[PDB]
């Protein structure tokens, strides 16, 4: 993936050097910033089904044309496969907060998404109106801490920047 | 019309007897660790050592074990220059306690199968008392320095047997030294000639 | 069965020794976290019905398994389905209290893999249903209480595969 | 490649789960002992240049035909390459101790090592012992029981890190065995 | 229309990386494009020079006694008039290159190494190999290095500032040529001195034959065996570290096989793929119990609507109707979560997963049975 | 290897302490010259990685049609495998010297070897040469009359151990001839 | 690649000996006859353009099924591509005659020529008549026993050099079979 550890061992191994002193120093910053972003991953693990439900019908209230026959919401089977996709993107953000960097969202959630959304005619504005809704629902002392809400809303904006 | 039917008789059934033969609780066909190894004909050296060392008494217990018995080619691979230096003194008829600690390192408590070790690194403590590492990554199961060749052989008391390509040495294993003759101090004056005095300890003398 | 207290008494008695300093340290590790298990053990016993109802519907409810010809099709097969999941949840609660999974090997995993293979029960689906039962039970007792809880759910799934 | 934090992500992905209550607790104790891990990696990269000559020359004294004519460590270029592959193995085991997971050993250190030794003619019995001697050195430097060099640490035990680095020096000692 | 241009074409003006590299194995491992920037620090002129000696020498190990012949052309790069494509031209025309990969090599092995080193591309078909032989016999070694680099392919792929890398192109023009690349870059811990036998054939590591295997696969168009693509491979250096349910990894060939356990395994794959043909056909129409009533249950529920959420009093008590898109259909959170558990719950996917676990075990149990006369057997 | 001699089990809960009812009279009487015997075996396993490497190289210069193109040792898969067979042939002979019988040599190495070479087209008349080269190194290394390596043994006599390993090598050179 | 002088180097190093007064008597006669080798090799290059048309057109009138449709030199492409290898066989024994050794011969010319001809399907008996017809003309030029064309020399024994290249064409036939 792309973590703090994987970048300092792959830049070292490209050079041929042991773990140097600037390497172990960067892994200390993984120890300080840990409990902020391990506090937002646990808030997402125990409350995701209430987030995904509220983030999913924001997609269909905003664009109600999707439920027409012909579009990507024409029956109950495609609608379930819509809320499923929001729960995939929300689960990868929980995986990014646990790893430390944008490892899981790159290789599992972005790398090819520009292609599979063009052939299947899935509108991508409908994807980002679900992610931007959850970024704007974050009440930063109520939902989590203030530093967890930075780490949470960073990968939320990283994803909107990649789909838009 | 299906793929995986369900067993049972009467209404709401599929046509398959209970337990596939009307035997809900089947009897054990597998045999003990010591005799399932003697039957294969490749654990010849291993089982013979368990009987001569006395470790055979606990390999037959009901406790779920995970044995890593070495093939007869593994015991014949100890003729390497390096590994011979460590174990060549175990051939002496008086070093039986050292042989028991080297053998009991292969009996792991618990039933670790080759499929449960897939992409998992596990650390446990042998019946000798030392920690051992077991990890199967990329379908390459290795117990310490073993790299298992034959994955699974089910045995009597829910135990498992694996065949390894080498002999696993315990971590804190010190080879027992060769037998030596006792040496005594030739002269007693030369004993005193090597003891420092208080004057030498203070620096007032050479 | 032997709990964390009995397991250290066993290690000492086989040597003929009294309880030394290394033994008294393991005993304080159990007592210090003891009233946390008693609190988590009562929270799961109260939410046992919902921990199973949400794990089943999320995991194997509208699956081919409940359709005609699969396992758990008839009402008895369905009732034996949810009767097994409560067995695991009730025994994993016994292990978290005692702090030692010895009770799971004698009364749960006692040759349960052969019984499921003979009957034709899908082992792959039961392991994912127990896993689904770990994500709902963990959101109830928290992370610190879920650490010892999830330690035994993986013991059943690992001893089942 | 993976580390300890991403290894529990791909095992939670195999169950379509969120890394949640009891799955995060083992990672919060990976950072609670995260300074002993940095203190243990520093013991090995300090003495690394003398770790690979304490081991390679300790293999020559046990199997003395390696420097006999026709042997594998016979010329200077063959001896220079053995010390060059001696430290390249210790370099990857140090990444595995730093990352907390043996993915880098499987993905790129051992990816063809048994195949490339038989294709060259390296005796695989002796090259276990060059890796097996480095295991004795590294658990002496982590538990601070080297009999000719001591380093200054805080009080406590590093018994668990000494066994984990022992697990990487015989995953290499078994993937060419 | 998925891809729009291949990597054999120049990049378009509106992209940073190429399109075919974005979902390939390029993103997953060390075989990427290292570029030299405009103004280089002397510490980051080593990061470009260590990557050249990785590729162009194919993980050979240049000692410092024999890196001394390269200091003339190193310094001409460190100054900055030799680009990366001109440094590798002089490095191929060197003496330490011709000793390693030319002066003991059969002419097939020298061309397939030049295809691996100068290009990121195992030799594609046979008449391309033949025309590159048919310059060296007529023009010598000197102009033949201008064949690989002074054509359209090097400029479109590497330009003049990228170090060569093993390309994971996406689209392969024979699909066999993906196998050649994996059989030629065979391992992170490998090098062409080992794979060509150039240390064991000679004297004290010198005077080696750089002889090739897989010569006949060039002339006769024959696929590479799957073991040489899955056990010692760039796909293990660029491993995605997924959960894959048909795990592609080659298990070790076991000692102690027996023809009894091969016959039970060979039979049970015929029970499974006959069952798969009769279960795939059964599905797509009558698999679903609640599907024939869907048009009758969809015509019954289409009345009693409450626009200002909080209607349906049902007496005087209040009911909290929500007008979400999911819950209007009567669905829960477990309605979209069921799509994730269809691996140990579906009957069509359980067959196919159990089929390919068995042909995995059968492909390595059969190949271990290809051994002969003095074999000691077992009792399981 | 560790079955070559006998041991005495002296602890209860063993069943060989009491109910063995039997002693290995031929393996307890075999430790009579066992100290001299272990020095003869250690003389070979300390020299083994040069004995096989000399003998396979000692016949290429004696039949140079082997690493000729088309010869049986030209390609790399076959050069390594001939090196593997000498390491196995020499290793079984050492076991027979240790256990004092040709049983493990006739069953685990020679039982089914003559047919295998003529099934693979392996030239046997050059293969009996490499054994007869390895036989001469074994009788020098046991009588300590080798040229460029000597060892420190107790003063005595190791004949009747060098003729015994002289019998195990033409036992190989006749079972496959 | 090697030569006749470096042949005794790698052999004496293999048993770790000084190249001394025994093994130098053959090389001292090798340098003394090496003048006749210098005006031996010059016979071959002066005729090598004419020699292949003298020796591959004897291959197509000893077996004229090859110029038929379906024959393996039918096309204009394949008649050149046999002339393409009509002389490369001569070019790497000219390297081996000037060197006194065939280490460069069987490392670039016969290093997988048998497998190349099987995979191509080149008829492997007409190829031996593409070497032996060169042989009856190459030593005819070396011994100055050509009928039509004569060259100026000085008299003396030249038959060991005609024989040393008659050994260098038998390596061709014994490999591509
Ligand atoms: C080429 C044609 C050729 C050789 C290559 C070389 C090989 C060779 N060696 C012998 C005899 C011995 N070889 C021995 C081996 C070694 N001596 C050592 O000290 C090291 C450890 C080891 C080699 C690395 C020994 C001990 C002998 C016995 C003679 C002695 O006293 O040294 C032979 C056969 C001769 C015979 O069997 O009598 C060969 C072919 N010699 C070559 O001619
Ligand atoms: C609903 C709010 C969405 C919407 C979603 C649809 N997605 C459909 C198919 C689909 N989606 C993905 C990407 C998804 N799968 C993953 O595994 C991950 C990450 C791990 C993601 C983000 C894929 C790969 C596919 C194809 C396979 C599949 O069915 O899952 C889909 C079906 C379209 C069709 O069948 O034609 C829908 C309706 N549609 C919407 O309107 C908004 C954008
Ligand atoms: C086991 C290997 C040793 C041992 C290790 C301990 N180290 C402990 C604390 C510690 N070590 C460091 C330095 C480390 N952190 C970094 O960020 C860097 C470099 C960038 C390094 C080298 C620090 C900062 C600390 C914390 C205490 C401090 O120095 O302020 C430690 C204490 C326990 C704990 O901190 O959790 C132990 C036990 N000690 C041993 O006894 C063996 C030999
Ligand atoms: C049998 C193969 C021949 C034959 C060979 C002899 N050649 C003799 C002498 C000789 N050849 C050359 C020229 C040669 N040396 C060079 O440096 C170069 C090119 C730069 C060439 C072509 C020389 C210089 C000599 C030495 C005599 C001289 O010219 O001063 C020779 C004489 C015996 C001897 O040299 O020991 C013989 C027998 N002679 C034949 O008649 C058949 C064709
Ligand atoms: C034979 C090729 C030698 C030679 C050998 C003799 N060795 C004698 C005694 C001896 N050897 C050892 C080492 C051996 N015993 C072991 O237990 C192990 C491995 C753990 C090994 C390698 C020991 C310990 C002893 C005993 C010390 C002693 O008794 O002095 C020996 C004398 C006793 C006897 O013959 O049984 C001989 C003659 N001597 C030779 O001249 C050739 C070169
Ligand atoms: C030393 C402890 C050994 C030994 C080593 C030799 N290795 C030789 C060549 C060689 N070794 C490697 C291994 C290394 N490279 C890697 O990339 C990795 C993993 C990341 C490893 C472990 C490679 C690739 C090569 C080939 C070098 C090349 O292709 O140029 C070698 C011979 C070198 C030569 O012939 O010039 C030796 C002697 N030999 C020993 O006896 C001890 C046991
Ligand atoms: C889709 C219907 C399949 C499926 C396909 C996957 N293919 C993956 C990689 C891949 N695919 C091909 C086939 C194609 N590419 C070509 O260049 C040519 C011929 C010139 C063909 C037919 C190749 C060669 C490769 C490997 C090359 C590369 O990865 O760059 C792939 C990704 C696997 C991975 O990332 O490890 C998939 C998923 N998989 C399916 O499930 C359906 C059945
Ligand atoms: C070497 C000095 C010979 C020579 C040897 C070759 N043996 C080849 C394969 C092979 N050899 C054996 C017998 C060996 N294996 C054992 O397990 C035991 C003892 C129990 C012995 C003696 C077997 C079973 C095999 C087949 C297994 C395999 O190949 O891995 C071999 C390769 C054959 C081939 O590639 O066709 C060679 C070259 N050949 C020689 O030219 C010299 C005289
Ligand atoms: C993963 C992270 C995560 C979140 C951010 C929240 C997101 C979120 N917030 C609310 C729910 C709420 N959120 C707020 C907060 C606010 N309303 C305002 O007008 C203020 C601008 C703002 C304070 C910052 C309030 C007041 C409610 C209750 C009323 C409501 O639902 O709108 C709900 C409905 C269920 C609930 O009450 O929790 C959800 C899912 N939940 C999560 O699990
Ligand atoms: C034949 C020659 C020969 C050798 C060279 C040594 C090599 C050697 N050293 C150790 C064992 C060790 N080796 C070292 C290495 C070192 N100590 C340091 O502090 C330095 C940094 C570095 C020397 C450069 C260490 C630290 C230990 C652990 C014990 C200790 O020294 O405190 C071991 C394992 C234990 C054993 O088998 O005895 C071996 C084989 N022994 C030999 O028989
Ligand atoms: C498939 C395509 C194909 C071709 C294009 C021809 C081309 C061709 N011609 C000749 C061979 C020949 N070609 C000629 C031709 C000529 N001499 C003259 O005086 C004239 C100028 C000229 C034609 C009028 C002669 C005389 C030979 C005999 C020379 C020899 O065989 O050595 C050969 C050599 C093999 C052989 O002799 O059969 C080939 C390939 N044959 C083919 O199979
Ligand atoms: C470095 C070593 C080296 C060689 C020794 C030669 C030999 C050689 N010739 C051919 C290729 C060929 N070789 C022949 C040769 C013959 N056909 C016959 O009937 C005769 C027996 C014989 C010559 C008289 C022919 C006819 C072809 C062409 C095959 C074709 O075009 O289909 C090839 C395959 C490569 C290719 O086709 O481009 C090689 C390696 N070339 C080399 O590079
Ligand atoms: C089917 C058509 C056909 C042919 C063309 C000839 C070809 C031919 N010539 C020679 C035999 C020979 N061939 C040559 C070659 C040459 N002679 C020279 O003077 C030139 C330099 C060069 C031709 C350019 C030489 C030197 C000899 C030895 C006899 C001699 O000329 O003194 C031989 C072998 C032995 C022999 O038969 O005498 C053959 C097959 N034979 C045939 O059946
Ligand atoms: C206390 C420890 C303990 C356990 C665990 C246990 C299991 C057990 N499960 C059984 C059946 C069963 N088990 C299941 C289970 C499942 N169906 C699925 O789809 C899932 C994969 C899985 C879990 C929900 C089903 C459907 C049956 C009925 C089989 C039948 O009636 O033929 C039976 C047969 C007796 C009966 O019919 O009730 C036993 C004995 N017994 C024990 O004493």
């Amino acid at each position: 993936m792309k973590s703090v550890i994987t970048t300092v061992v792959s830049a070292a191994d490209a050079a041929g050097r042991f773990p140097s002193n600037s390497d172990l120093e960067s892994i200390q910053g993984n120890i300080q910033r840990s409990a902020a972003r391990l506090e937002a991953a646990e808030k997402l693990a125990g409350n995701h089904e209430a987030v995904v439900k509220e983030a999913g019908d924001a997609c269909f209230a905003k664009y109600a044309y999707l439920k027409n026959p012909g579009e990507a919401g024409e029956n109950q089977e495609k609608i379930n496969k819509c809320y499923r996709d929001v729960d995939h993107y929300m689960r990868l953000v929980n995986y990014c907060l646990v790893v430390g960097g944008t490892g899981p969202l790159d290789e599992w959630g972005i790398a090819g998404a520009r292609e599979v959304y063009r052939t299947l005619n899935l509108p991508t504005s409908a994807y980002v109106a679900s992610i931007a809704y959850t970024r704007d629902r974050l009440c930063v002392p109520r939902d989590m801490s203030a530093q967890a809400g930075v780490e949470f809303s960073a990968y939320l904006d990283y994803l909107i920047n990649a789909l838009s | 019309r299906t793929a995986y039917p369900y067993t049972g008789s009467g209404y709401g059934s599929a046509g398959v007897p209970y337990g596939q033969d009307t035997y809900g609780y089947k009897a054990t066909t597998a045999k003990s660790i010591t005799e399932t190894a003697a039957q294969a004909g490749v654990f010849n050296t291993f089982v013979k050592l368990l009987n001569e060392s006395g470790v055979e008494k606990l390999v037959e217990q009901a406790g779920p074990y995970t044995v890593f018995a070495p093939t007869d080619d593994a015991f014949a691979a100890l003729l390497e220059p390096h590994s011979f230096n460590k174990l060549a003194t175990l051939l002496r008829p008086e070093n039986n306690d050292a042989l028991r600690k080297v053998l009991m390192h292969h009996v792991i408590p618990g039933a670790f199968t080759s499929a449960s070790l897939m992409d998992r690194a596990v650390t446990v403590k042998s019946l000798a008392g030392e920690p051992i590492s077991i990890m199967g990554l990329n379908k390459l199961v290795t117990a310490g320095t073993a790299k298992v060749v034959r994955a699974d052989v089910p045995c009597a008391n829910g135990c498992i047997i694996h065949a390894v390509s080498s002999v696993i040495i315990p971590p804190n294993y010190v080879p027992v030294p060769q037998p030596t003759k006792p040496v005594f101090p030739r002269s007693v004056i030369a004993e005193i000639a090597k003891l420092p005095t208080p004057r030498q300890a203070l620096g007032l003398d050479p | 069965m032997q709990d964390a207290i009995t397991s250290v008494i066993n290690a000492a008695d086989v040597q003929g020794k009294y309880l030394d300093a290394n033994s008294v340290e393991k005993l304080r590790g159990y007592f210090q976290t003891g009233e946390l298990r008693v609190r988590a053990a009562a929270t799961i016993a109260a939410n046992a019905a919902t921990i199973i109802k949400e794990a089943v519907a999320k995991s194997l409810l509208y699956s081919d398994i409940t359709r005609p010809g699969g396992n758990m099709y008839t009402t008895r097969r369905y009732a034996a389905c949810i009767r097994d999941l409560d067995y695991y949840l009730r025994y994993a609660t016994y292990g978290m209290l005692a702090g030692d999974p010895s009770i799971l090997d004698e009364r749960v995993l006692n040759g349960l893999k052969e019984t499921y293979n003979s009957l034709g029960v899908p082992i792959g689906a039961t392991i994912q249903a127990i896993q689904a039962m770990k994500e709902v039970t963990g959101s109830l007792v928290g992370s610190d209480a879920g650490k010892e809880m999830g330690l035994y759910f993986d013991y059943i799934c690992s001893g089942l595969s | 490649m993976l580390d300890a934090f991403s290894r529990v992500v791909v095992n939670s992905d195999a169950k379509a789960a969120y890394v949640g209550g009891s799955d995060l607790q083992a990672l919060k104790s990976f950072i609670a002992d995260g300074n002993k891990r940095l203190d243990a990696v520093n013991s090995i990269v300090s003495n690394a240049s003398c770790m690979v000559s304490d081991a390679v020359s300790g293999m020559i004294c046990e199997n003395p035909g390696l420097i006999s004519p026709g042997g594998n460590c016979y010329t200077n270029r063959r001896m220079a390459a053995c010390l060059r592959d001696g430290e390249i193995i210790l370099r990857y085991v140090s990444y595995a101790l730093l990352a907390g997971d043996a993915s880098v050993l499987e993905d790129r250190c051992l990816n063809g090592l048994k195949e490339t030794y038989i294709a060259l003619g390296v005796p695989t019995n002796s090259s276990i012992r060059a890796v097996s001697i480095m295991k004795a050195q590294a658990v002496a430097f982590i538990t601070n029981t080297a009999t000719e060099r001591k380093m200054s640490f805080a009080a406590g035990d590093c018994t668990s890190l000494a066994s984990e680095v022992a697990s990487y020096f015989d995953r290499v000692g078994a993937a060419i065995s | 229309k998925v891809v729009d241009r291949l990597d054999s074409q120049p990049s378009a003006a509106f992209e940073q990386t190429k399109q075919v590299y974005t979902f390939s194995r390029y993103i997953l491992g060390p075989h990427r494009a290292v570029v030299a920037p405009v103004a280089m620090d002397p510490s980051e002129k080593e990061v470009v020079l260590r990557a050249v000696y990785r590729q162009v020498f194919g993980n050979a190990y240049i000692m410092e006694e024999e890196r001394a012949e390269l200091r003339v052309m190193e310094s001409q790069f460190l100054l900055g008039e030799l680009s990366v494509k001109e440094l590798v031209r002089a490095l191929a025309k060197s003496s330490t290159y011709k000793v390693r990969f030319f002066e003991g090599a059969v002419q097939y092995r020298f061309i397939e190494l030049c295809f691996k080193h100068l290009l990121g591309r195992a030799p594609d078909n046979h008449e391309e190999i033949a025309v590159h032989m048919r310059k060296y016999q007529q023009e010598g070694y000197d102009a033949e290095i201008d064949s690989y680099l002074d054509a359209g392919e090097y400029d479109n792929v590497f330009g003049d500032d990228t170090v060569p890398f093993l390309r994971f192109r996406g689209v392969y023009t024979p699909c066999d040529s993906f196998n050649r690349q994996c059989a030629l870059q065979g391992g992170w811990a490998n090098s062409d001195k080992a794979m060509g036998g150039a240390a064991l054939s000679g004297y004290n590591g010198s005077d080696g034959r750089q002889m090739s295997t897989m010569i006949g696969n060039y002339i006769s168009g024959k696929p590479i065996p799957y073991e040489k693509v899955a056990a010692d491979t760039p796909l293990k250096s660029t491993a995605p570290n997924w959960y894959a349910r048909p795990n592609p990894a080659l298990a070790p060939q076991p000692a102690y096989v027996s023809a009894k356990e091969i016959a039970e395994l060979r039979s049970r794959v015929s029970k499974l793929e006959a069952a798969w043909s009769v279960a795939v056909k059964q599905s797509a129409a009558a698999k679903d119990t609640v599907e024939t009533w869907r048009a009758a249950a969809k015509e019954m529920a289409a009345m009693r609507g409450i626009s200002p959420m909080g209607e349906a009093y049902f007496g005087g008590i209040a009911q909290k109707v929500d007008n979400g898109a999911l819950a209007q259909l009567g669905n829960k959170a477990s309605s979209y979560k069921k799509y994730l558990y269809a691996i140990e719950t579906d009957e069509v996917s359980r067959l196919e997963v159990d089929l390919e676990e068995a042909k995995g075990q059968l492909r390595v149990l059969e190949a271990a049975m290809a051994k002969s006369t003095p074999m000691t057997r077992t009792a399981e």
